[PDB]
RNA sequence: CUAGACCGUAAGGUCGGGUCGAACGGCCUCUAGUGCAGAUCUUGGUGGUAGUAGCAAAUAUUCAAAUGAGAACUUUGAAG
């Protein structure tokens, strides 16, 4: 399947960018069904779209 | 003998990636690993755990380990086979050292 | 229908063809060579042998500046190469030729390649940039394959005067 | 088209055989945009070179799954 899509829509529903788009690769059919915002929307409600946090810089050693 | 079956062994990558360049050291050492198995397992096929992949990789393409502690398990391949009967699946052991251990037979059961 | 020349009895042959393939034409017309005659599940096997580089097609003719393999020892060669996708192509209309001659009702075990032939098919034109704004051809030398499989199937003398007395002489002085 | 035949010193002419499909000759004369190996000739087609030169700047890829006839290169996940 192609969920290039489905990912650039994720991340613009979500706000976050595209590396931080992560789509459940044992829902890939599931995913590819979703062709709408909507539909990503309901996704990332239910988890099957996350929003995979943010790598962190910390200032410790700063 | 037995077809499928699955030891212990480690594998001395150190001396395999000598003199490797550097920016291929971590993909030479999956090349040494799936020819360490079909030399020890007698199978063409080799399929490596994507934690494997990850223990290769830990300290980036330039810093594979010395030496590498593998569960080896020879299985019957099955899902619409290729052409081979058997395969080979590798997957790391969590060992604090892979230092001073001998190849040894797992029991399935 | 319409081959090259071939001299075989078409009721114990099959024929496959693949025209305007694209595939080096060089490559195909070698590994064509290399089968040429044999029974067709040697050739078969070969095939597959050559695949994973196991034996080896020998270059005999388009191998100016090939490298050199062991692999060509068992045909008398030192330049031999792995040809993979004419073999895929060969093979390919191998199989289709056996499916044919078993359709016809020809036995498989008898089967060789009677005939393989490769031509030129016409070239597939692109451009290759050059320095100073030149541009040059960039060719493909596409092939026509064809083959047949077959079975393997299992004055008064004048002479003078002198030579008939001569002739009747020894007769009567031999026994 | 034809290491098949015959005539002419020769330019050439004729015949057989194959291919082919709709027009074309002999002779007497008339007429010319009338005969090619060359012109770094024109246009077009094609070789050897040669499966050769090469496809080496921009640090770098790897494992697995999914898809598919086919996956180094597509997608997803993991990782670097
Ligand atoms: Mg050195
Ligand atoms: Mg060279
Ligand atoms: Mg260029
Ligand atoms: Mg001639
Ligand atoms: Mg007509
Ligand atoms: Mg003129
Ligand atoms: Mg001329
Ligand atoms: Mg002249
Ligand atoms: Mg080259």
């Amino acid at each position: 399947a192609n969920l290039r899509t489905q990912k650039r829509l994720a991340a613009s529903v979500v706000g976050v960018g595209k590396r931080k788009v992560w789509l459940d690769p044992n829902e890939t059919s599931e995913i590819a069904q979703a062709n709408s915002r909507n539909a990503i929307r309901k996704l990332v409600k239910n988890g099957t779209i996350v929003k995979k946090a943010v790598t962190v810089h910390s200032k410790s050693r700063t | 003998l037995k077809d499928v079956v699955t030891r212990e062994y480690t594998i001395n990558l150190h001396k395999r990636l000598h003199g490797v360049s550097f920016k291929k050291r971590a993909p030479r050492a999956v090349k040494e690993i799936k020819k360490f198995a079909k030399l020890h397992m007698g199978t063409d096929d080799v399929r490596l755990a994507p934690e494997l992949n990850q223990a290769i990789w830990k300290r980036g393409v330039k810093g594979v380990e010395y030496r590498l502690r593998l569960r080896i398990s020879r299985k019957r391949n099955e899902e619409e086979d290729a052409k081979n009967p058997l395969f080979s699946y590798v997957e790391p052991v969590l060992v604090a050292s892979a230092k001073g251990l001998q190849t040894v037979v797992v029991e399935e059961d | 229908a319409r081959y090259g020349a071939t001299s075989t009895n078409p009721a114990k042959s099959a024929s496959a063809r693949g025209s305007y393939l694209r595939v080096s034409f060089k490559n195909t017309r070698e590994t064509a060579q290399a089968i040429n005659g044999w029974e067709l599940t040697k050739a078969q096997k070969y095939l597959e042998q050559v695949l994973d580089h196991q034996r080896a097609i020998p270059f005999r003719r388009f191998n100016s500046s090939i490298g050199r393999t062991a692999q060509g020892k068992e045909f008398g060669v030192t330049k031999a190469r792995w040809p993979a996708k004419s073999v895929k192509f060969v093979q390919g209309l191998l199989q289709n030729a056996a499916a044919n001659a078993e359709a016809k009702g020809l036995d498989a075990t008898k089967l060789y390649v009677s005939h393989i032939q490769v031509n030129q098919a016409p070239k597939q034109r692109r451009r290759t940039y050059r320095a100073h704004g030149r541009i040059n051809k960039y060719e493909s030398s596409p092939s026509h394959i064809e083959l047949v499989v077959t079975e393997k199937e299992e004055k008064v003398v004048r002479l003078t005067s002198r030579q008939r007395g001569r002739i009747a002489a020894q007769k009567r002085i031999a026994a």
